């Protein structure tokens, strides 16, 4: 593959069908040591996909029930309630 | 994979063959008709359903019937 | 306790999102027998 | 009989300068196909992807995405030009299958040791109703 | 042609539609270069005699059957009227009183202010315009006759290109605005002149007159009296009466003054006939337009522009869809800047000619501009040929197309969702009681800053940019300066805000969807990785069969048939726009006091920026004048409003069905005909794919354009 | 032997459900005497079908002769 | 069975999103499964019967909860002309203040909808006093849904899955449904008539723990039993009873009066439990004719092999048309619902003339909300009796088996059925077309009186014959002597022509040129939709274009351009342009329904009777004119209560212009462009680590087909409801 | 400056100055999506801190309470909630797409052809470590964004 114009190659299907990695980085780590072992040990506890998606789920929606149940009033206009007298209906209806 | 159908009123005239844009028909000798020879469908791994070869034939009914069938990569004819 | 303000939200969000994950995951499966 | 040739991958290409109608991510994980031909000189053709390119001298091998693209190029070739050309299936794992000419001689062209497939011998009028093959898990057509 | 369609066909009716379908379809009659171009020649004189004799039609029915002279002296109460109806089975209720004793159709083409502006006064000039009209058209014929059965020109005389652009642009261009010059500096100017001191029309001195006594024309203009010395003395400042640069408007009339028409004429006059002299033809000088293309190369490995020239000389269909594109942008334009600055006297005051124009000219730019994408497509399938002519531009495009498509595509989701979808948001916070929280000018705002910085450069040009110009070129700008003839408001600064920014967006949302589909068609006209040998099936194919998940509209013919559908939406929203706009921000009434009452009261501001807006205070509102008008003189416009409606629906039978169900009908009908034994001598069939489409589009557009023009016209005839 | 089949220019109508001319009539061009041929007789008829053709190949029971 | 869907091996093997698309359509279609066989279907079927009455009684228990739980059933028993019924409470955070003040309404403390399915008054009407009555009856159709649910799970498993013999006894179950499931469900309904409605509607309150202590009648069971049955009818509520309380009420159970509630302006109770007894007695004794297992009954099938002419034109008649019916459930299926839509029409005209509920007739949202409902219901079911009758005839028909009956020569001179048809619709169509476009001509040039107005003049005659004395004429009933104007004079004429010579209700409404015009367009619509339909169903086996059509199914994309192009040629395809007629068609009636009905309500007929005979009268006088207080609902200056029919009107127009895309454009201009997309997503860095695993296809013809009819249904119902309602409910309530 | 991706004509790409600029190369490859060989955690943890710190202006300032003293602690919240139900979509793409054990679906040879390790990123495992590390990311920038905005109150042309 690449000699004299050739661009098919049995031996090596990889490069005959282009998977390259056109921006992949080989570089080894940037970050600082200290920094990297903080966040490897606090942020252990969510890297269990099974546990982590029924968890999400589930406090996200006690948290957003929550949250609709302790609304304000003044925040919340469905919270407030009517404040005028009603509006007449038509011929006499109420 | 469609299905595709060759019944013995053909005449040979080899039409539907050269219509097929995927190469699933050809010919084989016979000794039903004046030509001597009538259609065969192999490969209908790679027909696609266009039904050109039934737009081809030029007997009344047709003689090659495409029956459109479950659907494949080949068969939808995708390129990714 | 207004029951509408906890199960408005249920009912319109939080059931929608279990099962449309759960309808995803299904169908994604490569292998149901 | 009929030995199907062989395909050399140190084949040179046309000379192209690339387009976005080219393979996907399909030629890497699932198929592909390799038409070859024998040109008597250097000239332009149309690709079937878009775009125009040059065929060299001798022979051509080229990558296409689907047999169709294949086909229709290589009909382009026998009837603009006059050039018998070959065409194969890829696999990932680099196996190769010889497709067409599948015996050396064209499909359209009666040619004695093919065995036939899906004919019936009979009218088309002479097909059963459905309700012949209900819960048979057969077709009308299918015999 | 009749013979071999009928050769084709001759069993079944099908024939007959082809017979019309490919009339005039030369290129595939025959593969003669040569005779395709004398075919083409001789057509053209036959339109040009069309067009003569309705010229001529036009102007005999204005010296017979109008209330000209009566209007020449009144135009500001008087309605034009060139059409009477005779009194048949009631019809003669469209005779309505139009003003001066005259009842008949009230017209809206502006031609009584064009005749105005030309100077002509009586009823015997239109009749010698006519006749002389008639004698055009009779040259046209025989001229078409003459250059095909006589004296057919050869393929050479055809593509001498460099000689065509300098004669179009020297003498066809150049000289006509010289003349035109001339005419109105000796006869519209002072004709004009004594119609605006408030003279009788059958008192004005004849034209010929200010021709031969010079007198009569130094008393409006001293330096006639000069004579052609200065012209001469090049002491051009003399001239500086009748040949002016203003700008603005003519109070009295309303319209642009006369001498900065004439001096603009004199200019381009000019100006033609210096570019008319740029390519080399006989004598050694000028440029080659094959060296000017081949000698802009790039950096982008070889020269681009090399080949075009061959390109676009062998092939009629490339040149049509140019110079297709190319005019129709130039109707858009015209529309534009006849509305901002009105050329002609008391066509400002006339609102129904405003609206109509305006929508008239909108409305043949977009049917040319979707004409220009079909025969690019027609181009690439039938002359494209990489193998004979080659050009390095058009591959790099092809091998790119991709690229290109994927990018529009994102460019329209993106204009639509943030334009259409903030529509959506007004109705959804309206109709919740949080006005708010809206996009409005009293709400969150969304001002077109760049276009009202535009508005602000333009009024300030003069004095600073201008020197040389008293004012600027329209009262749209600004300035503060309205403009008022006979009560009515002729023009006056247009403001730009929230609504504004939003209506602007969906124009360019429905352009940019427009342009989608058109260049998609074209760009995959010849092959796709769904179809790779597509152009083998042609131009016109209905589809490559059920296969392939299906393959129905893949052809450029297609691709032209859906261009049309999203041409009618976006031209529909730019005249709806317009005439919402004009109504409720320009058009009205001024009273002695100076107090300004439009026609709408200003409601564009805040009504428009929701779609239920424009259903109440829009449609609802202004329908009424055309749902009220039986028993009137405008009752024709209701029945027309009606019948329209009527078209429209019926279109959609055509466009939602197919043939195979009315061809299993036209079965039994046809079992029903051979038992009575009144048999057809040809066998019935039904529609083909591709005429099914076409005649569902056409019933289509035609329902709907002509659904809008009787509601524009009734309602500004009755209002404005 | 005789040959088989009606005569050149015999008047036919035609048996085949699904042919397009069926219950109709047609005239006899010619019939193939080879004994393998299926489907011998040539018929031609005045009306096109929706394909175009008009001319068909029929078997010697798919035929009725008609005066 | 490797992946979604189960069911189905050519679909879980398919790569594309096209795979999820058709795993959705064709779940319910058992007999395409794989591996599929007659018991298995017939049992997936009952299961399926089960889920369907669990999900009704859940819907049904529902209203009741909600009306209880947030209602004002107790304050609008008290003032029914005056309070407006709720629905449901309104719970939405997106709302602003105003539309929290706008939407309280009824006397509640928040936000509410007013309801217009009527279940006020007929819950009203049948009893119900009170929320615990409404509660219990919630929490018992609740108890209902769950034991649907257990037995649909029940009758799935091996123990007790019933055989096929079982499900193909016709004559048992015939006899079971007419006997039991009609005529003992009728009887126990005139039971509760009697014992507990009744009696509530004279201030009696009857309930589960003191209905054996309450007499339904002062006498008991004397009369029944020494024969003096007429005791049940001597003392009917009197023309002064107020429905709620024992003011003039009587004592009769059963009478034959006739007429309105003078208070209710609704049947009265006492006629509808003498109805039902009647009913309930006939087909008690209708379900005793077909022999099960006791020696004694009719045989079906002798029945039907008996019906033979000697010498007519009918072949061998009705021969093997049991063992056809048995043996294709489409049929089965088709009949039913040719039978119900039927029904649904006659539901429909009855109750809007012949109310049965008090106070609905002053109503007047509702009233029109229900005749609209129902009718559309009923064209849908309409469609279906055909799509399932050409269903039929491609997958079980078996011309061996029905040689020479009456089905066989159907399809044998279909020709001539179609060629009348078509002749009928032509006919129809020209000459009602001619006279609207006439009369429109002659408004145009402002001379009315030279209209066409033909009066229909039988429809005239006929409601004179029933007693109308508007129109002058001396036929039966009107009459002061007459044979059978005398046999009927005391038996319930007293009441009937009261009725119907009291004009303020919707008993025969006077009727003239408009009626006649618009009448016979409703005949053009219904003549061409059975038109479509039935060259759809005759067809659908093969014709000269496709004679092979059996062989590809019900519904398939087309047979390909050859042979001069084949789009839109199956069945399927026919039951797809149907169905636009049917929705034009029910279009017009309710048109004319609402129109007549609204200009009745204020007060001015003459506003219909002059402007219905031309149609610029209908897009004025009745569309634009209407359509004001709706398209008020939000403006630049507030909004009020109709704001969410304003906003729904917009919604319908939206979804109905959207179906036109998909309609219009077909596939592969969809599928070349998703290529690109493809490609562009392939390219694009940061997204390319992101793969899709279904390949992205375009949507499939029929697949297009489906959606674009979806979206105009969808479109055109909410359009039209919106605007019915927002216009009745603006003027009235 | 405009040739075939990589030298390969007939494959659907090209190469531009927008993909092939040096410039352009260094930036991509120094993003945390890039980092073939470091933990996908940290990777995570750099994308879902950017991402999270960023949503926080839009909900602040355009959302119905944007005109309310506690404006600044609803777009804080809103932001928390659109990171929870991306960190849900992204276990349900990391659940459907990759089975537990299967090797790494990412390419193994650069741009010259050399072979190098598959990324981890592409497999259940590591997929699984980038999403807990965008969470805790996503929600840690919010927090940052709000103290910095509407705690500290720096100075801000709007806020
Ligand atoms: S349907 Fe098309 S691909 Fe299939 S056999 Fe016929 S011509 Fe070939
Ligand atoms: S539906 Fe019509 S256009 Fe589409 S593939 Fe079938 S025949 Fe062709």
């Amino acid at each position: 593959y690449g000699e004299k114009s050739v661009y098919f190659d049995l031996e090596d299907i990889g490069n005959t069908t282009g998977q390259w990695d056109l921006y992949g980085s080989d570089a080894p780590s940037p970050y600082n040591g200290l920094q990297s072992k903080f966040f490897n040990t606090f942020a252990a506890p969510f890297t269990k996909r099974g546990l982590l998606l029924k968890f999400l789920l589930l406090g996200g929606g006690s948290l957003l029930a929550y949250v609709s149940a302790s609304a304000s009033p003044d925040l919340l206009p469905i919270k407030k309630g009517p404040q005028l007298p009603p509006t007449p209906g038509p011929r006499g209806k109420i | 994979s469609h299905s595709v159908k060759i019944y013995d009123t053909c005449i040979g005239c080899t039409q539907c063959v050269r219509a097929c844009p995927t190469d699933v028909l050809e010919m084989i000798p016979w000794d039903g008709c004046k030509a001597k020879q009538i259609a065969s469908a192999p490969r209908t791994e790679d027909c696609v359903g266009c039904k050109r070869c039934e737009s081809a034939c030029p007997t009344d009914f047709l003689s090659v019937r495409v029956y459109l069938g479950p659907e494949t990569t080949r068969s939808m004819a995708l390129s990714y | 306790l207004n029951l509408p303000s906890i199960f408005v939200p249920l009912v319109g969000l939080v059931f929608p999102a279990i099962a449309m994950t759960s309808l995803f995951l299904y169908v994604q499966k490569n292998k149901i027998v | 009989g009929f030995v199907p040739p062989q395909l050399d991958p140190s084949t040179p290409s046309p000379i192209f300068g690339g387009s976005t109608g080219g393979l996907l991510r399909k030629a890497q994980v699932e198929e592909f196909y390799v038409i070859t031909w024998t040109s008597p000189k250097e000239q332009v053709f149309e690709m079937p992807t878009g775009g125009a390119a040059i065929m060299r001298e001798g022979p051509n091998l080229l990558k296409l995405a689907r047999k169709e693209q294949c086909l229709a190029l290589g009909n382009r070739l026998r009837s603009k030009y006059k050039i018998a050309y070959q065409f194969y299936r890829v696999f990932p794992n680099g196996e190769v299958q010889y497709l067409h000419p599948k015996d050396g001689v064209y499909p359209e062209k009666v040619n004695a040791g093919r065995q036939g497939v899906g004919q019936n011998f009979r009218s088309i009028g002479k097909n059963v109703s459905p309700i012949e093959v209900k819960f048979t898990g057969k077709n009308t057509f299918d015999v | 042609h009749f013979s071999r369609t009928l050769a084709k066909g001759p069993d079944t009716t099908t024939w007959i539609w082809n017979l019309h379908a490919d009339a005039h379809d030369f290129d595939s009659h025959t593969g003669d270069l040569e005779e395709i171009s004398r075919k083409v020649f001789s057509a053209h004189f036959g339109q040009l005699s069309i067009i003569f004799l309705w010229l001529s039609g036009m102007y005999f029915h204005g010296a017979r059957f109008s209330n000209y002279e009566a209007w020449l002296s009144d135009p500001t109460h008087i309605g034009p009227s060139a059409q009477v109806v005779w009194p048949i089975v009631g019809q003669e209720i469209l005779n309505g009183d139009v003003g001066g004793g005259f009842r008949g159709i009230q017209i809206t083409s502006g031609f009584f202010q064009l005749w105005r502006a030309s100077g002509i006064t009586s009823e015997l000039q239109l009749y010698c315009t006519a006749i002389g009209a008639l004698i055009f058209a009779a040259l046209m014929l025989f001229a078409g006759w003459f250059h095909y059965h006589k004296a057919a020109p050869k393929l050479a005389w055809f593509q001498d290109v460099e000689s065509m652009l300098n004669h179009h642009l020297a003498g066809l261009l150049g000289l006509g605005s010289l003349s035109w010059a001339g005419h109105q500096i000796h006869v519209s100017l002072p004709i004009n002149q004594f119609l605006d001191a408030g003279v009788d029309p059958k008192e004005i001195p004849l034209p010929h007159e200010f021709i031969l006594n010079r007198d009569l024309l130094a008393q409006l203009y001293p330096s006639f009296a000069e004579g052609a010395t200065p012209f001469f003395t090049l002491n051009w400042s003399k001239y500086a009466e009748f040949l002016t640069f203003r700008g603005g408007l003519d109070p009295v009339t309303g319209g642009l003054w006369l001498t900065d028409i004439a001096h603009h004429h004199l200019a381009i006059a000019i100006l033609f006939l210096i570019a008319g002299h740029m390519y080399r033809t006989n004598w050694g000088i000028g440029h080659g337009l094959k060296d000017i293309l081949e000698a802009h190369k790039g950096p982008f490995t070889g020269q681009g522009h090399k080949g075009l020239y061959e390109i676009l000389t062998t092939s009629w269909h490339a040149q049509l869809s140019l110079n297709l594109a190319m005019l129709g942008s130039t109707t858009i334009v015209v529309a534009h800047h006849m509305y901002s600055m009105p050329p002609y006297p008391y066509l400002a005051t006339d609102y129904g000619t405003q609206l109509s124009l305006f929508t008239h000219h909108m409305w043949i730019g977009g049917f040319l501009i979707v004409g220009a994408a079909a025969h690019a497509a027609i181009f690439m399938v039938r002359d494209y040929d990489p193998t004979t002519r080659y050009n390095d531009l058009l591959d790099r495009v092809l091998r790119h197309r991709d690229a290109i498509i994927s990018h529009l595509n994102w460019v329209c989701i993106f204009l639509g969702f943030h334009s259409f979808g903030l529509y959506i948001h007004n109705d959804t916070m309206s109709a919740l009681g949080r006005p708010q929280d809206m996009f409005s000018d009293t709400a969150i705002q969304l001002q077109p800053i760049f276009a009202q910085w535009v508005q602000n450069i333009h009024a300030t040009a003069p004095g600073v940019t201008a020197p040389g110009a008293t004012t600027s070129t329209s009262l749209t700008w600004g300035g503060g300066e309205l403009v008022a003839v006979g009560g009515k408001v002729a023009l006056l600064p247009i403001p730009l805000g929230t609504a504004d920014f939003l209506v602007h967006h969906i124009h360019a949302f429905t352009i940019h969807v427009t342009v989608l589909i058109l260049l998609k068609g074209v760009l995959f006209a010849r092959s796709s990785r769904l179809i790779p040998d597509k152009a083998n099936l042609g131009f016109r194919f209905p589809c490559d069969g059920p296969g392939r998940g299906g393959t129905c509209q893949v052809s450029a013919w297609d691709h032209v048939f859906l261009g049309l559908f999203w041409m009618y939406n976006a031209i529909s929203v730019v005249i709806f726009h317009f005439s919402w706009k004009m109504q409720s921000d320009v058009w009205g009434t001024i009273s002695d006091q100076g107090m300004v009452t439009h026609i709408t009261g200003g409601n564009f501001a805040q009504s428009s920026i929701t779609i239920n807006g424009w259903l109440r205070d829009f449609l609802w509102a202004q329908a009424s004048q055309v749902i009220q008008s039986y028993g009137s003189s405008l009752s024709a416009y209701g029945l027309f409003f009606l019948g329209a409606h009527f078209v429209w629906a019926f279109s959609l039978m055509f466009l939602f069905s197919g043939r195979g169900y009315w061809q299993e009908l036209i079965e039994s009908i046809v079992w029903a005909h051979n038992k009575l034994k009144v048999a057809p001598a040809t066998q019935p069939r039904a529609l083909s794919i591709i005429q099914g489409r076409a005649v569902g589009v056409t019933h289509y557009l035609l329902g709907g354009i002509a659904t809008t023009w009787a509601f524009f016209l009734a309602r500004i005839i009755a209002v404005g | 032997p005789p040959p088989i089949g009606p005569k050149r220019g015999t008047k036919v109508k035609i048996l085949r459900r699904e042919s397009y001319w069926y219950n109709g009539t047609g005239s006899v061009v010619t019939v193939d005497q080879d004994p393998n041929t299926r489907y011998p007789v040539v018929v031609r008829f005045a009306k096109v079908n929706y394909a175009g053709v008009s001319t068909n190949n029929y078997a010697l029971d798919e035929i009725k002769e008609v005066v | 069975e490797l992946r979604f869907p189960r069911f189905s091996q050519g679909l879980a093997q398919d790569p594309t999103t096209r795979r999820i698309w058709f795993g959705i359509a064709t779940a319910h279609d058992f007999e395409s499964h794989d591996d599929i066989t007659e018991e298995r279907l017939y049992q997936n079927i009952f299961a399926s019967h089960f889920g369907q009455l669990a999900i009704i009684f859940l819907w049904t228990s529902g209203n009741l909860f909600h009306v209880a739980w947030q209602g004002n059933f107790e304050s609008w028993i008290q003032d029914p002309l005056h309070v407006r019924p709720i629905a449901h409470a309104i719970w939405d955070p997106h709302f602003g203040q105003p539309a929290v003040e706008a939407f309280t309404r009824g006397g509640a403390a928040g936000p509410v909808n007013i309801a217009y399915s009527g279940v006020y008054q007929w819950w009203y009407t049948i009893g119900l006093r009170t929320n615990e009555d409404l509660y219990t009856g919630a929490l018992f159709l609740l108890f209902l849904s769950t034991l649907s649910l257990v037995a649909g799970w029940l009758h799935l498993q091996p123990k007790w899955k019933p055989s096929l013999s079982w499900f193909k006894n016709a004559e048992s179950r015939l006899n079971h449904h007419l006997s039991g499931l009609f005529g003992v469900s009728s009887l126990a309904w005139t039971g509760h008539l009697v014992h507990v409605a009744i009696p509530a509607s004279r201030g009696e309150y009857v309930r589960w723990n003191n209905f054996l202590d309450v007499l339904p009648y002062p006498q008991g069971l004397g009369p029944l039993l020494t024969g003096q049955w007429n005791l049940y009818a001597q003392n009917p509520d009197s023309s002064n009873h107020l429905f709620g309380t024992a003011q003039g009420a009587g004592t009769a159970i059963l009478t034959l009066l006739g007429g309105f509630h003078p208070q209710t302006q609704s049947l009265w109770l006492t006629d509808i439990a003498h109805h039902h007894l009647a009913i309930a007695f006939i087909f008690l004794i209708a379900g005793h004719m077909y022999r099960t297992n006791f020696g004694i009954g009719h045989s079906i099938k002798d029945l039907l092999e008996a019906h033979t002419p000697p010498g007519g034109r009918l072949g061998r008649g009705h021969k093997g048309l049991y063992d056809t019916i048995n043996n294709s459930i489409h049929f089965q299926l088709g009949l039913a619902l040719a039978s119900l839509g039927v029904i649904t029409s006659l539901v429909a005209q009855h109750m809007y003339s012949l109310p049965a509920y008090a106070f609905i007739a002053q109503d007047f949202t509702t009233q029109a909300a229900l005749y609209t409902h129902h009718q559309y219901i009923a064209g849908f079911i309409m469609t279906g009796a055909f799509a399932h009758g050409a269903i039929f005839f491609i997958r079980d028909y078996n011309p061996e088996q029905n040689e020479d009956n009456v089905l066989a020569r159907m399809l044998d001179h279909k020709e001539a059925i179609i060629s009348h048809l078509s002749w009928a619709s032509l006919f129809l169509g020209f000459h009602t077309l001619g006279l609207y476009v006439h009369n429109d001509v002659m408004l145009a040039f402002g001379t009315p009186e030279k209209q066409i107005l033909i009066e229909p003049i039988f429809a005239q005659w006929i409601q004179s014959a029933h007693g109308k004395t508007t129109y002058g004429f001396d036929i039966l009933l009107s009459s002061t002597n007459g044979p059978a104007f005398n046999a009927g004079r005391s038996l319930w004429l007293p009441g009937w022509l009261n009725a119907v010579n009291e004009n303020s209700n919707s008993l025969f409404l006077t009727i003239g040129p408009g009626d006649f015009l618009v009448h016979h367009a409703i005949a053009l619509g219904l003549h061409t939709t059975t038109l479509i339909l039935v060259k759809g169903a005759l067809d659908a086996r093969g014709s000269k274009l496709m004679p092979d059509k059996k062989d590809f199914g019900y519904s398939f994309p087309c047979d390909g351009p050859g042979r001069g192009g084949t789009c839109d040629i199956s069945a399927w395809d026919a039951f797809y342009l149907a169905v636009f007629w049917m929705l034009n068609t029910i279009g017009w009636v309710t048109f004319y329904w609402h129109w007549k009905h609204i200009t009745l309500w204020q007060g001015n007929v003459s506003q219909f009777n002059e402007s219905s005979t031309y149609l610029m009268g209908w897009l004025r006088d009745y569309l634009w004119l209407n359509s004001s207080q709706l398209i008020n609902g939000y403006n630049p200056f507030g909004m009020n209560s109709l704001s969410v029919w304003a906003w729904m009107f917009l919604f319908g127009h939206l979804v109905w212009a959207t179906g036109f895309m998909f309609l219009i454009s077909w596939r592969g201009y969809w599928q070349e462009l998703i290529e690109t997309l493809a490609w562009a997503h392939e390219r694009t860095p940061l997204a390319n680590l992101i793969r899709w695993r279904d390949k992205p296809v375009a949507l499939s013809i029929v697949q297009a087909r489906l959606v674009g009819l979806a979206h105009f249904s969808v479109g055109y119902i909410f359009t039209y409801a919106a605007f019915l309602i927002a216009s009745t409910s603006g003027k009235f309530g | 400056v405009v040739q075939p991706i990589n030298g390969d004509p007939f494959i659907g790409s090209l190469e531009t100055p927008v993909t092939s600029s040096p410039l352009v190369a260094w930036y991509l490859s120094n993003l945390p999506a890039y980092r073939t060989a470091v933990s996908p955690l940290l990777r995570g943890i750099e994308v879902g801190l950017a991402h999270g710190y960023l949503l926080v202006g839009p909900f602040a300032l355009t959302g119905p309470l944007r005109n309310t003293p506690v404006h600044g602690q609803a777009g804080a919240l809103g932001a928390i909630g659109l990171v929870t139900i991306l960190s849900v979509v992204l276990t349900m793409y990391g659940v459907a797409s990759f089975e537990d054990g299967a090797p790494s679906t990412a390419p193994s040879l650069t741009l010259t052809g050399r072979k190098k390790e598959a990324d981890k990123l592409q497999t259940a495992e590591g997929w699984a470590q980038f999403t807990g590390g965008f969470f805790f990311g996503g929600v840690s920038g919010a927090i940052w964004a709000y103290f910095l905005l509407y705690v500290l109150d720096l100075p801000y042309f709007f806020k």
